[PDB]
């Protein structure tokens, strides 16, 4: 057991993520002692070693989901995904927290013994922030509701086992295995949280000519805001002091870069210059991008604020033109899309044939 | 994904562990029909008034004493009961009032058949207040040969309703050098 | 009188004086004698518009025929110490102080109406007293005379020997023949 | 074979009239959607995504319309919605759940054709909060409902009730994975021509070196619109996480007097058509002169309801002739002039 | 009326207001018409800024532009007689004529 | 009372209750007399521009002109032995006089 | 306590504070001695609260939610007579002494 | 915690986790003690 050590999964994770070396770090060193842990249970020590429940704080489009999809395709144990914004109080029509658990036990193929070892991903934490000011006659039965269930699954509770598979039979095999074994990581990522570092943190300007006047590009990205996340901003965001204390180690993921951006579109197994290239192929025609419009196509979708999504923005539309008349358009073997063509000043070669 | 289905009558009598006061075959049918092929927890007074095992569906009889029978489920506490039921879309309990008392806090739907016959029973449905509960289907009968008395019927689902806020507006105050 | 105005926002109409409203759009008014009083006014209205927005300019009016030195020596050392760069426009007069305060604006945002007048001169003072004395505050205004030919000679790009020729006695030019010195770059005559 | 984008574009020129992006767009889409179900074998170690459009256009430009062609043609389950309905989880209000029980009713239950469908999500400029500051209330049906469609956009398994679509003796939750499926929203984003307005113009002020346009020169709705960009849209209170999964952004132009003119008579159901309709099955004939139309035309411009103007153009200038003329006798034929349209005369009815 | 998700009406009873007329023949209650009265107080109070859900004006306006167009509408099986336990039924909305009806107090002085 | 969609309560409350003194009779309950006092508690504080939606003035005027002159009204589920939820008692309010009483303060200056 | 229609908790509430000091009983309630206290600060520039208590005082029935013992079985929302409640309204009014 | 057995957190449960610690036995449950903390969070400026 534990034959993967954190260097190995990390150069594992990196296959598919391009970037968030920090993030990876934390996320392989929790994993790795968690499962030791695991590996023997009590491991016969006195001592009772906290949890490292991890709480994803990244922008839009940087890798949370990523991360998680990844890392389940080279875990063994039962791994789950829960979306926050589905959830509601007990009692209402809404999903219960209680079916996570159910939904981590077909994973693990009703063993016991695996379901006690599995990892929930609980993606959108951020939705569920408490945000109405004493309302006193409604219920946040998406809020503050379901922050306090998940409370309880954190800090312990029965699973009873129903035999789910094996025919349903007049015997109880519910042997109560306890939750507080699961590693629970929640993402999300917080649009605003930035602004409230910022005011705690904020250095205040004045008006004379000691005071510190700082234009807009002298400023701090939310990058760097966020790496200075403290538990007090989180309440302020509308989380409960208990909840953030049970998620000890906080994982601050870092808005990509150009050439993190010009990376995703071809090193990754299933980046869009090859996923575009594929259907092209499948007309028929070949699909050439020269490294110099990828470069263009990076500045672009830097300033859509949108991640590694705004390069399909970028992609889609040069093509849109060269995709409507070549289906019909006979005697074509490749498309060469060169800098020009990004910019907008210049139409699409092809290499007839 | 649980559900009380029952056949309350004026005030709430239940009367489930005495007979039926009424025996309306056409509210034995609205049970069946929205009863078939789920699972059907129930309490041990429940299962000795029916007697033999309902057809088509996993009865789960929540008795605290052992099983005595082997053709239906047996389960000995609440939480174990809801997760005999396995991973099924819908869940009802048909159960007595302790059953029904147990359930409702966690149930999102109410298949109820309101029967205006009055009789004095001694067991009673929960106290549900209207607000909060959201008709979704509503049907009205009338006396029959076979149905003693009238009987309607109603389904409703647990959905919160939003209420708007002040809106108050931020008031500016001038001030002059004097 | 000055007039009152009102400007419409969204949280509602608000009454303004006509020089108060001018402010709001980075507009500061440079009218009559240079004194420190007035200086200090003008140093805290670019002081707050560069707070609000350190990257936006502004725009400073100029129909005053001259003042003390002293008080536009502050401004000047304002403008050029402030990020945000400060356009200059004459209207009607620019003198000494005017125009000197005229071409220290940032190089591409001076501007001269048609029919304006610019007059450059140099230092006057004058002290009564003992000779001692006499020598004492002779030799500082002659080197407020070189200090401020030599910032000139900056931001016009003439060289010094020209200016000390050109501002020994009144020179004044016009609009079309500020620009062929370099106190202005362009002038206004139409919107577009 | 499957139709190209040319083929499908004709397909939309029936009924639709002068917006030729967004027909190239929707084409491509799909045609590309087409494909990557033909292509069910994923001859390729990639795993071929999609890209939903989002149709940002003024009123009475043909949002509605297009969406509704193009399923006329379609042969792969197809939906509408409306985003007004749609609330958070939890509440009174619709789910976003339903629309894919919407799909599965048309696909005949076929998990595999539902998996495979295009939705349109129509009024999604109504769920946009009221800007991107925090919002001190839940925004059941804003930001709520935004939230709710991430992960369908992106994909995820979805449980829609049992006993759905076309099966109806079923009790165990279907699953149906939206990953392949094709959202195509659209909205009318009223009021962003003046975010857009406050980027791509600045120095709007008092002074010498501001600037003046008194509205003539002023760049138009369309104008404005077609420089759209993500941080605009936030302004206008769609989230980020929203808008990412919305990468092609296609904008409609608002449509010009003579683009009207055409829209009265060449499309397939055209307005004119529609009367004559009326007038002929009590029978009597209908025509309109060609200088009508374009006076016609005029009118509906400064209304600013798009195409609808029309509608209530034509309804005034023969209301009159609606109400005496069933009851008038040997009369085989009406014509509308441009005196009529202006109300100098009354349309002249041809007797026999 | 009030918008969906909120304790007030919804702009569907007006569906089943129609159906009851009916008698719950959705093909005779597609073919209806309809009369909304006071269509002035739903008036968007275009002074204030786009800082709140107008619930009760902007909000049903919004609401009302696919219903007085077309659209297919979800209203609860309740009558007498309702064969979908919870099938709720489908009525069409592109051929109900709709009346609105104001009274539009003080647009004298906007013309 | 205040608008429909709001945190107060709604006019339909002032039926709710006529219909507990008249032992949940519609019947009787249209013919019943009212008695709305403070009347003058709802008028707009000299407001006439309708800055913004007086939720407990104008728009609970904007409520009462259907109700007083007449219209079927959705009356709450019950709060008595009603056993349905999703009956919406509808009562006739035209055969319903309204009285309606206040103080008008300040009404003596503008006569 | 504020007016209605404002997020601050309504002035029925405190009959709900009465009725459960009561033990779900009316005979009691009704020979109860509410407090009610600090009346001073929410005089004039305030006025729409003293108007709600205004009535409360002088006499109204009022209903009741049906929580708390057995949920509160009446079905009429127990409503309580409030025109035999003894109103002890106090409060320290500072300034009262100069005015006077 | 929030208002007791209505919106949000019952208090009743608290009472409750020290039953069972109790042994269900009322007499060792009046010699509890319940450590409340966090109090200065929820008192008025509602
Ligand atoms: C004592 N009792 C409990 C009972 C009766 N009516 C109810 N009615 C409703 N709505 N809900 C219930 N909980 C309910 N429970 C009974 C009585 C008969 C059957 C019974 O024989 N059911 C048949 C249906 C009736 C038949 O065809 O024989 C079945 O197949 O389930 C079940 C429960
Ligand atoms: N570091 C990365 N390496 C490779 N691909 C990336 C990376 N970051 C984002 N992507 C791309 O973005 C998409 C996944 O984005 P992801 O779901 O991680 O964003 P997110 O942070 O979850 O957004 P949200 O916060 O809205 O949930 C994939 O298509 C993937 O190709
Ligand atoms: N380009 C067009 N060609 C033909 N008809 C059009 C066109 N544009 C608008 N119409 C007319 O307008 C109606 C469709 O309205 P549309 O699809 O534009 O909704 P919309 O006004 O964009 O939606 P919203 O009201 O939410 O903005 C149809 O009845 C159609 O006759
Ligand atoms: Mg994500
Ligand atoms: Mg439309």
């Amino acid at each position: 057991s534990a034959l993967p050590t954190p260097h190995e999964i990390r150069n594992h994770l990196d296959d598919y993520v391009i970037g968030q070396e920090q993030a990876k770090k934390v996320l392989a060193v929790a994993v790795y002692n968690h499962y030791k842990r695991l590996r023997n249970g009590d491991t016969s020590n006195g001592v009772e070693l906290g949890k490292s429940n991890i709480l994803l704080i990244g922008p839009t489009g940087s890798g949370k989901t990523l991360l998680a999809e990844t890392l389940a395709r080279l875990l063994d144990v039962p791994f789950t995904m829960a979306d926050a914004t589905t959830l509601t109080e007990a009692g209402y029509v809404g999903e219960d927290v209680e079916n996570i658990i159910q939904k981590l036990l077909q994973k693990s193929d009703y063993d016991v013994q695996k379901a006690q070892r599995g990892i929930v991903y609980i993606d959108e934490i951020d939705k569920i922030s408490r945000k109405s000011d004493n309302p006193s006659i409604t219920r946040d039965v998406s809020g503050e509701g379901v922050q306090q269930a998940l409370l309880k699954l954190i800090e312990g509770t029965v699973a009873a086992v129903p035999p789910q598979g094996g025919r349903k039979h007049p015997q109880q095999e519910f042997l109560q295995v306890d939750t507080s074994k699961i590693l629970f990581i929640c993402g999300g990522a917080f649009a605003g949280l930035d602004k409230v570092i910022s005011h705690r943190v904020e250095t205040g300007s004045g008006i004379g000519f000691g005071a510190t006047v700082k234009a807009k590009s002298d400023k701090a990205s939310e990058g760097e805001l966020l790496a200075q996340v403290e538990p007090e901003d989180l309440i302020k965001f509308g989380l409960i002091p208990e909840f953030i204390g049970r998620l000890p180690v906080v994982a601050t993921l870092n808005e990509l870069s150009e050439e993190a951006l010009i990376q995703i579109l071809k090193e990754p197994k299933n980046a869009l210059t090859k996923q575009y290239q594929a259907l092209f192929n499948l007309e028929g025609v070949d699909l050439e991008f020269r490294d110099e419009a990828l470069d263009a196509i990076a500045k672009k979708a830097m300033a859509r604020k949108t991640g590694a999504r705004g390069l399909r923005s970028i992609v889609e539309a040069a093509l849109l033109d060269t995709m409507y008349d070549l289906p019909s358009m006979e005697d074509v073997e490749k498309v060469v899309i060169d800098e020009s063509v990004i910019d907008g000043q210049s139409e699409p070669l092809l290499i007839y044939g | 994904m649980i559900s009380l289905i029952a056949a309350l009558a004026v005030d709430r009598v239940i009367g489930m562990e005495n007979a039926m006061p009424w025996n309306l075959p056409a509210d034995l049918a609205w049970f069946k029909r929205n009863t078939l092929d789920k699972p059907v927890i129930m309490g041990r007074h429940t299962w000795e008034s029916i007697g033999r095992p309902l057809p088509g569906r996993k009865n789960i009889i929540l008795s605290s004493q052992p099983g005595t029978d082997d053709r239906v489920t047996w389960v000995k506490s609440v939480d174990e009961a809801i997760a005999a039921c396995g991973d099924v879309p819908e869940i009802m309990v048909i159960g007595g009032g302790r059953v029904y008392e147990q359930f409702l806090p966690k149930a999102q739907k109410l298949y109820l058949t309101h029967i205006d016959a009055e009789v004095e029973g001694d067991t009673h449905f929960p106290d549900y207040e209207p607000d909060d509960w959201e008709s979704v289907f509503s049907e009205f009968h009338d006396a029959d040969a076979q149905n003693s008395h009238s009987y309607c019927f109603e389904i409703l689902e647990r959905r919160g309703s939003h209420l708007g806020l002040i809106e108050v507006e931020k008031p500016l105050y001038c001030v002059e050098p004097f | 009188l000055v007039p009152m105005v009102i400007e419409q926002t969204s949280r509602g109409e608000r009454s303004f004086d006509i020089y108060s409203r001018l402010l709001k759009e980075r507009v500061i008014f440079l009218t009559g004698q240079v004194e420190d009083h007035m200086a200090n006014l003008i140093v805290a209205q670019m002081l707050f518009l560069e707070a609000e927005n350190p990257e936006k300019d502004i725009y400073l009016y100029i129909n005053s025929p001259g003042g003390v030195i002293t008080a536009g020596m502050s401004i000047y050392d304002t403008m050029q110490f402030i990020k945000p760069d400060v356009s200059t426009i004459c209207m009607g007069q620019a003198a000494s102080m005017g125009a000197f305060l005229l071409t220290a604006g940032a190089k591409g945002k001076r501007f001269c109406l048609p029919n304006s007048r610019v007059m450059i001169h140099q230092p006057l003072g004058g002290y009564q007293g003992q000779a001692t004395d006499i020598e004492i505050h002779a030799r500082e205004i002659l080197k407020v005379k070189g200090r401020m030919n030599e910032l000139m000679a900056l931001h016009t790009g003439q060289s010094l020997e020209q200016i000390e020729r050109d501002t020994e006695r009144d020179r004044f030019l016009s609009a079309p023949e500020a620009v062929e010195y370099g106190l202005v770059d362009s002038i206004l005559t139409h919107r577009n």
